[PDB]
């Protein structure tokens, strides 16, 4: 009959993961744990047993390394690299077109991510890679039509 | 450093073995 | 992942276990914590919601930032510390170091605080104690930092010394009692080169490095346990490991150790097994610049002499000496090369005297040795070219000349009082055995059985002896042969000394399947453990009895 235990299960691995509550995902999973009937208490165990904040630690290399003497708008270049490295590297124009096909009008991300220059060479580096996807090119109408 | 000038028993004894020696040398030499 | 974030002002997992226990809005606070603990860039938060549609993690994202900038970080230490004015550079690595080093036992921060003391010449000391405090920061961070801490704890240092010495010692006595008995190699053979490869004189040398001060502990440890102990393997360790900064070039320790000089002369003497005229006269020269007041560098030079494989060196010049003097039909007396010699091989004999009362004088040159003693050794040798020539002659008619069989009665009161006389007479038996000159061996063999100090029962010259008896392995076939060597012999020292009970039974091993069968049972008797013997002559003893029931098979 019912998923209960299976569903538990599934969410309590999600939450020995590493740094599980930073991920945006953790909303759902926790929903999905509840309305399965998952006591919470070892909840936030997992999490807090698990949790290494790698984040945080980039942010302590980061000042680190400002602190003897990188340019800090360079240490935000790299880091902004990486972001963009992945981006391009799992690139999927079926869940570009969602974006745009969940709701007719844009996200607020989108037109704020076009405010900053190097996102907009990730849209123009992305716009070749995939001519003949729909979200790159309203995206670069979007930049343009500024 | 010292050393009394004349030789000692053993000395004498060797210089004689050293020419007995030299001797049976010859003798191998030649017979 | 650990308590080190709290110091900085950063949550950590008791943190975040605490902000959501009893929360009013958990949901809320997961939100806020994700805002407030993930990367502080804001041109990232417009961006993530693109990485978040596409289903990649942002532990992906975090942990492959992470290991950029650590390794950029790491670069950047190793620049800072090869770059600028000295003052602007350690300040730099100093202000790091304070700031990461509550860090230092998160895994993944760990190296970069390892790195930055690596590269600090003066890591401070309350950093330098809680590394020592705990075993495995200490254990796991780069010998720069382990010899800062040495430095200013001597006995830290001596607990990790000591394990290195024990091993060598017990590889010493290993090589002394393997049961690989050759004439083409032996104790003494590989080069000072080959043997300062071994891994605890080079370990020795890295725990070193340019610290004059590690070093000198290191020469005061080797004085107290060869002081303590008598084991003159420990002189030869404090010459290796003075030749191994040498070659490394390490001028910081070799310009100031006044040994130097003398250790690297005889170093090369030592690699050809012999002392020509050239470096002789250059250790006369170091010897004879020992300036008053300086006296005690005479026990160091003696301990460096005192080395086995320097007294190896010695001993054989001084036997080939006499052995081209009776060529030269000369007397010791008018040589100037052998009375030198003498003189270090006296000196490197009396090392542990020298140490132990500190009087710091040359010893006293026995004039009778010079005159009686080395005269009545190369009358042996005469005589054994006498009787060699003596066979090339014909008409041998009545008595067929014997070999003579004498030992004047001085020369063994020379062998049983004279630690120098016992020496050179030892190294010209292992002459003669190694020429297989059985009538020569047999003939001195007698007046072995009571030298000074036991020397002829040390290890270095029992190994050296049963080596070279294999040249004459036939011989063990004749049973008074067999016995002139274990009853005449051995068997004299083995019930009251056990290393000798130990060379004996390694001798018989080596050497079981030409011994005639019924004078093996009865060695083996004679050799058996006597109840208050230890575990090497008993496993030795077991190794005869299955090698005397394999032989049986034949």
């Amino acid at each position: 009959g019912e998923d209960d235990a299976e569903v538990q299960q599934e969410c309590l691995h999600k939450f020995s993961t590493r740094d599980y509550i930073m991920e945006p995902s953790i909303f759902n999973t926790l929903k999905r744990y509840f309305q399965a009937g998952g006591s919470p208490e070892n909840v936030i165990q997992l999490l807090s047993e698990n949790y290494t904040a790698v984040a945080q630690t980039v942010n302590l290399l980061a000042e680190w390394l400002i602190q003897t003497g990188v340019e800090p708008v360079q240490v935000q270049e790299t880091v902004e690299n990486h972001l963009k490295s992945l981006l391009i590297k799992h690139f999927d124009p079926r869940k570009a077109d969602s974006i745009f096909t969940e709701e007719g009008e844009t996200p607020a991300w989108l037109e704020q991510m076009i405010a900053h220059t190097t996102w907009r060479d990730l849209f123009y580096k992305l716009a070749e890679a995939h001519p003949d996807c729909l979200m790159l090119n309203f995206t670069v109408k979007l930049i343009s039509d500024a | 450093l010292v050393i009394p000038p004349g030789m000692s028993e053993e000395e004498e004894a060797l210089q004689k073995k050293f020419m007995k020696l030299k001797k049976k040398k010859k003798a191998l030499m030649a017979l | 992942m650990f308590a080190g974030l709290q110091d900085l002002g950063v949550a950590n997992g008791e943190d975040l276990k605490e902000t959501l226990t009893n929360c009013t809005e958990p949901l809320k606070a997961i939100e806020q914590f994700q805002t407030e603990n993930g990367v502080l860039l804001p041109s990232l938060q417009s961006a993530l919601p693109f990485l978040d549609l596409h289903g990649t993690p942002r532990l992906e994202f975090h942990q492959s930032v992470f290991d950029e900038l650590r390794d950029k970080l790491l670069e950047r230490v190793s620049a800072i510390a090869s770059e600028g004015k000295a003052e602007e550079r350690y300040k730099k690595l100093e202000d790091l170091l304070e700031k990461s080093f509550s860090l230092v036992k998160m895994p993944s921060l760990q190296p970069v605080v390892m790195c930055v003391m690596k590269h600090l010449p003066k890591v401070p000391e309350k950093k330098l104690k809680l590394v020592m405090a705990d075993k495995e920061l200490y254990r796991a961070c780069a010998v720069e930092v382990k010899r800062q801490i040495w430095q200013d704890n001597q006995a830290l240092f001596g607990d990790e010394v000591s394990p290195l010495l024990k091993q060598y010692i017990l590889e010493k006595e290993s090589a002394l009692f393997s049961t690989e008995l050759s004439v083409l190699h032996n104790f003494f053979s590989p080069s000072p080169k080959t043997r300062r490869q071994g891994e605890v004189v080079q370990r020795l040398t890295r725990m070193v490095g340019k610290n004059v001060k590690l070093y000198d502990m290191v020469l005061q440890f080797l004085r107290t346990l060869f002081l303590r102990t008598r084991n003159v393997h420990y002189c030869t360790l404090r010459a290796e490991l003075l030749m191994s900064l040498h070659d490394l070039d390490v001028g910081e320790i070799c310009t100031v150790d006044p040994c130097h000089k003398f250790t690297w002369c005889l170093d090369a003497c030592i690699r050809e097994r012999f002392v020509d005229s050239k470096r002789a006269r250059e250790l006369q020269g170091f010897l004879d610049g020992v300036k008053k007041g300086q006296e005690q560098v005479l026990g160091d030079l003696s301990m460096i002499l005192c080395d086995p494989f320097a007294i190896n060196t010695l001993a054989l010049s001084t036997v080939r000496h006499l052995q081209e003097l009776v060529g030269q039909e000369t007397l010791p007396r008018d040589s100037p090369d052998l009375l030198l010699l003498l003189r270090l091989l006296a000196l490197g004999q009396g090392a542990w005297d020298m140490i132990d009362s500190q009087v710091f004088k040359e010893p006293k040159m026995e004039v009778e040795l010079i005159t009686r003693f080395l005269p009545m050794l190369m009358s042996f040798l005469v005589d054994d070219y006498t009787f060699n020539v003596d066979q090339k002659l014909p008409a041998e008619e009545k008595a067929p000349v014997s070999y003579p069989n004498t030992l004047p009665e001085s020369f063994t009161k020379f062998l049983q009082e004279q630690r120098m006389a016992c020496e050179v007479g030892l190294y010209y038996v292992l002459h003669i055995t190694k020429q297989r000159n059985k009538n020569a061996l047999l003939r001195l063999l007698p007046g072995l059985v009571e030298t000074f100090g036991d020397l002829a029962f040390g290890d270095i010259f029992l190994h050296l002896l049963t080596g070279n008896l294999a040249l004459l392995a036939d011989e063990f076939a004749l049973e008074d042969f067999c016995s002139s060597l274990f009853d005449g012999f051995f068997l004299t020292a083995s019930p009251r000394k056990e290393n000798v009970h130990r060379h004996a039974l390694r001798l018989l091993i080596h050497l079981h399947p030409r011994v005639a069968p019924s004078k093996l049972e009865a060695l083996q008797k004679a050799l058996e453990p006597t109840g208050q013997s230890g575990e090497a002559v008993k496993e030795l003893y077991s190794q005869l009895g299955e090698k005397l029931e394999q032989l049986d098979h034949r």
